[PDB]
């Protein structure tokens, strides 16, 4: 996260590290959505262009962290995978469409005051807070630059862009999966989410039953916090069917 | 520069 | 489902330091 802020204790409890074993090191970011289902971008576990192609017993969740380095012994709780679950049609090969991935937990995580699941949208969450202009909140332990890394976990919030003026800041092709977010060199606030942060949450809070809905999931940029440039995150709601056809297995 | 993780998982 | 609802926050009815200005951007 660049242009961010150390998070509050407990201020995104769904927040989960996704750690590899062997070196040990950050990996990506990721979600609680349940206590035996974690939430992801596929990219984060397959992508050739740069030899990544993990498997289960690769790397581990860490669940309930706030600190990067330090074991938060009687914090956080570390999980193992039962299972990984890439979406059949993520495509690495162009634009990083449906960049979406779930994780089975060995064992149901417990929950506590650092670890907590957030909300999966329905149509109408989805469609009453996924507005141009409509701030989201993006969260990880990534770059704090483009070209430092943090102690703590960091913070950002960012407004949805208007569609034209994602698709009008790139070459890249972008689908209906994936949404922009962030300031415009105008507004004068900066933000944006960078490597390491792939895989982690954009969430809101719902005006409406004060619940907090992951909309997206770090997915995608062109260098960090660039001005005319945005973040791209992955659309959860387009993806939900899948989501609920792996769950219900 | 990661703290080690307790034995108890791998 | 108890989603989505901190125990430091929502729980306990305390704001974070920055999600009122989630809520003022819901124009
Ligand atoms: C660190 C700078 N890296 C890049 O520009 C790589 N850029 C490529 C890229 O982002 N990725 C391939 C795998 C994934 C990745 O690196 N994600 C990490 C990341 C990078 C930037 C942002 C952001 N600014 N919001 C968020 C997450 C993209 C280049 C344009 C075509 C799609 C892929
Ligand atoms: C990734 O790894 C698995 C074996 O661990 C293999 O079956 C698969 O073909 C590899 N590559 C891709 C692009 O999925
Ligand atoms: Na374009
Ligand atoms: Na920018």
């Amino acid at each position: 996260i660049v242009e961010g802020s150390d998070a509050e204790i407990g201020m995104s409890p769904w927040q989960v590290m996704l750690f590899r074993k062997s070196p040990q090191e950050l990996l990506c970011g990721a979600s609680l959505i349940s206590d035996r289902w974690v939430l992801t971008a596929a990219h984060c576990l397959l992508y050739p262009p740069w030899d990544k192609n993990f498997t289960e017993n690769d790397l581990l969740v860490r669940i309930g962290k706030h600190s990067r380095t330090r074991y938060e012994r009687n914090i956080e709780k570390i999980s193992m995978l039962e299972k990984i679950y890439i979406h059949p049609r993520y495509n690495w090969r162009e634009n990083l469409d449906r960049d979406i991935a779930l994780m089975k937990l060995k064992k149901p995580v417990a929950f506590s005051d650092y670890i907590h699941p957030v909300c999966l949208p329905d149509r109408e969450t989805a469609a009453s807070l996924l507005q141009a202009g409509y701030k989201g909140r993006v969260t990880g332990w990534g770059n704090l630059k483009e070209t430092g890394q943090p102690s703590v976990l960091q913070v950002v919030n960012l407004p949805i862009v208007e569609r034209p003026v994602c698709k009008d800041s790139t070459r890249i092709r972008i689908t209906d999966n994936m949404f922009c977010a962030g300031y415009k060199p105008d507004e004068g606030k900066r933000g944006d989410a960078c490597e390491g942060d792939s895989g982690g949450p954009f969430v809101m809070k719902s005006p409406f039953n004060n619940r907090w809905y992951q909309m997206g999931i770090v997915s995608w940029g062109e260098g960090c916090d660039r001005d005319g440039k945005y973040g791209f995150y992955t659309h959860v709601f387009r993806l939900k069917k899948w989501i609920q056809k792996v769950i219900d297995q | 520069d990661f703290e080690e993780i307790p034995e108890e998982y791998l | 489902a108890d989603c989505g609802l901190r125990p430091l926050f929502e729980k306990k009815s305390l704001e974070d330091k920055t999600e009122r200005e989630l809520l003022e951007s819901y124009i």
